């Protein structure tokens, strides 16, 4: 009985698997046959996909099959190799080896492509193609890969919500009749809007008025005991250049003197002229707070601020601004802040005509003396046994004074540099706005916000209104406002730009 | 006594 040898088969190609390129090639198959009665020249046979391949054992037990079809090896993943040998006497024996290999005719093609655009697919894997008469495959997301006249493959990337819980990696597998598959993976990239800077301008009018001296008179009051009105004196209020009754006093003194108000006009500093669109002090208002017995104080008092405006024909127009004050002479306790007395001035106005145009004098409020740029308030607080003083600020404006100088627009329009680009996602709104150069999604859209020279209301649809609040005197040459705004698309992409407003005077 |  002859002695069988060892039959071995080497890996089928380097990685021991038949891929889609090897599918169309002729593949060498090799191995060994050693030991037992195996001799050089012995027959080597194997059946692969129902085709027999044969060779012989060479010196050293090497055996090799020149050319096996890749298609056969792709269709048959396991086969036996049989070697027929004999011994001296002629006793036969068969030595058998078995070979397995893997078959993977797939190839993948990976892309990362912007949404809402058509893209030519470059560097597709070798042998990529559509079967038969196919000119279009539909992707998992409903996109299409289309074979064009020019032989190029083009992908129409759908728009995606890149913020939701669904992957945006599209895919499609092409299958060919020979068994090859091609999987095209298409990572759809998000798009974003592009905000473009905007330009606007506004001009604030300057206009000098010639005005007479001011005469301020306390003309009426409600409640109070021992109420008197009088032209101011050195002892009570200080002196002014007229005989109008600029002082008012009330109350039964419970320690020393009467409480009241005094108003000393600004005739000398004004030098007989007003300016349009300019905070102006018409005089100094002093609140004299003394302790008076309960119930002896006014609750309101009215002061007429009278002056004439002269035109270029020499015609004088008399003007009377009525200023109403609400007064609270509060109960006095050991609490000094609670014991303070409170004056509130009302925001009244008066309109007058000069040279065929109307102008409106408006009460602004109280401002601390010596502080032209300080805060203006409408309520002031004075300790018992003290007096506080404030400039009484007005502003004169063209018209009926229903609105300040303003300009409007929409940041989505072309405002000098082109219209904002919205991106493929759409649903773009303004989600943040702020003065300066930095902006984030915030809670100022649709709100009035304070700039350098005015206020802005920018809404989510891009519409804005800017109005100048600053006094003309505080607007330097080349004054500019700039607000940064942030827009946001359907799935969260954001872009910022700046709304620049030129603020001039003329 | 009671002043304002
Ligand atoms: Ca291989
Ligand atoms: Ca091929
Ligand atoms: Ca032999
Ligand atoms: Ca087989
Ligand atoms: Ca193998
Ligand atoms: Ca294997
Ligand atoms: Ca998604
Ligand atoms: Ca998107
Ligand atoms: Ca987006
Ligand atoms: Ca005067
Ligand atoms: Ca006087
Ligand atoms: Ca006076
Ligand atoms: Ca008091
Ligand atoms: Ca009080
Ligand atoms: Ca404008
Ligand atoms: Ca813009």
């Amino acid at each position: 009985e002859a002695t069988a040898g060892t039959v071995t088969v080497n890996a089928i190609t380097s990685d021991d698997t038949i891929d889609g390129i090897e599918l169309g090639q002729t593949i060498s198959i090799s191995g060994k046959a050693v030991g037992g009665d195996i001799s050089v020249g012995d027959v080597v046979k194997m059946t692969i996909n129902n085709t027999e391949y044969s060779t012989t054992v060479k010196a050293g037990g090497i055996w090799m099959i020149a050319g096996v079809l890749g298609s056969d090896l792709a269709a048959d993943s396991e086969f036996d190799v049989v070697v027929t040998s004999s011994d001296a006497a002629g006793n036969k024996v068969q030595s058998i080896g078995t070979s397995t290999h893997s078959v993977d005719l797939s190839a993948e093609a990976n892309f990362s492509l912007a949404e809402g655009q058509q893209h030519v697919l470059t560097n597709l894997p070798e042998g990529f193609g559509f079967p038969d008469g196919t000119t279009e495959v539909v992707t998992n997301f409903g996109g299409t890969i289309t074979l064009g006249d020019d032989g190029e493959y083009r992908y129409d990337a759908p728009v995606r919500d890149h913020g939701d819980a669904v992957s945006d990696k599209d895919s499609v597998t092409v299958t060919l009749e020979d068994g090859r598959t091609f999987t095209v993976n298409l990572d759809i990239q998000d798009s974003a809007p592009v905000a473009v800077d905007d330009q606007d301008s506004i001009v604030v009018q300057h206009e000098e008025f010639e005005v007479s001296e001011i005469a301020a008179s306390w003309v009426s009051y409600t409640h109070g005991e021992s109420v008197t009105t009088f032209d101011g004196t050195s002892d009570l209020g200080g002196v002014d250049n007229d005989s109008a009754k600029d002082q008012i006093r009330w109350g039964n003194p419970a320690e020393s003197k009467q409480s009241g108000y005094g108003f000393i006009d600004n005739d000398s500093n004004l030098e007989g002229r007003f300016d349009l669109n300019q905070d102006i002090s018409v005089g100094t208002f002093t609140h004299y707070n003394y302790p008076v017995y309960s119930g002896g104080a006014i609750t309101s008092a009215e002061m007429s601020v009278e002056f004439s405006v002269l035109d270029h024909l020499g015609v004088s127009t008399p003007v009377t601004l009525t200023v109403n004050f609400d007064h609270n002479e509060t109960p006095n306790t050991n609490d000094v802040n609670a014991s303070r007395d409170i004056v509130t001035v009302q925001n009244t106005h008066v309109t007058f005509e000069r040279d065929g145009d109307i102008y409106t004098v408006q009460i602004v409020g109280f401002r601390e003396v010596g502080n032209p740029d300080g805060e203006v308030v409408t309520s002031i607080y004075t300790n018992e046994n003290a007096a506080t003083s404030y400039e009484l600020v007005v502003r004169v404006v063209e018209g009926d004074g229903y609105s300040l100088p303003s300009t409007e627009g929409n940041i989505f329009d072309d405002n000098g540099l082109g219209a904002d680009s919205l991106g493929a996602d759409g649903s773009v709104t303004v989600v943040g706005v702020a003065v300066g150069a930095i902006v984030s999604s915030n809670e100022s859209v649709g709100h009035s916000i304070e700039g350098q020279y005015g206020n802005l209301v920018l809404n989510s649809d891009g519409s804005y209104v800017y109005d100048v609040t600053a006094s003309v005197s505080d607007i330097p040459a080349g004054a500019t406002e700039s607000f940064a705004y942030l827009i946001q698309d359907q799935d969260g992409s954001t872009s910022s730009a700046n709304l620049s407003i030129n603020v001039g005077t003329n | 006594d009671s002043t304002d």
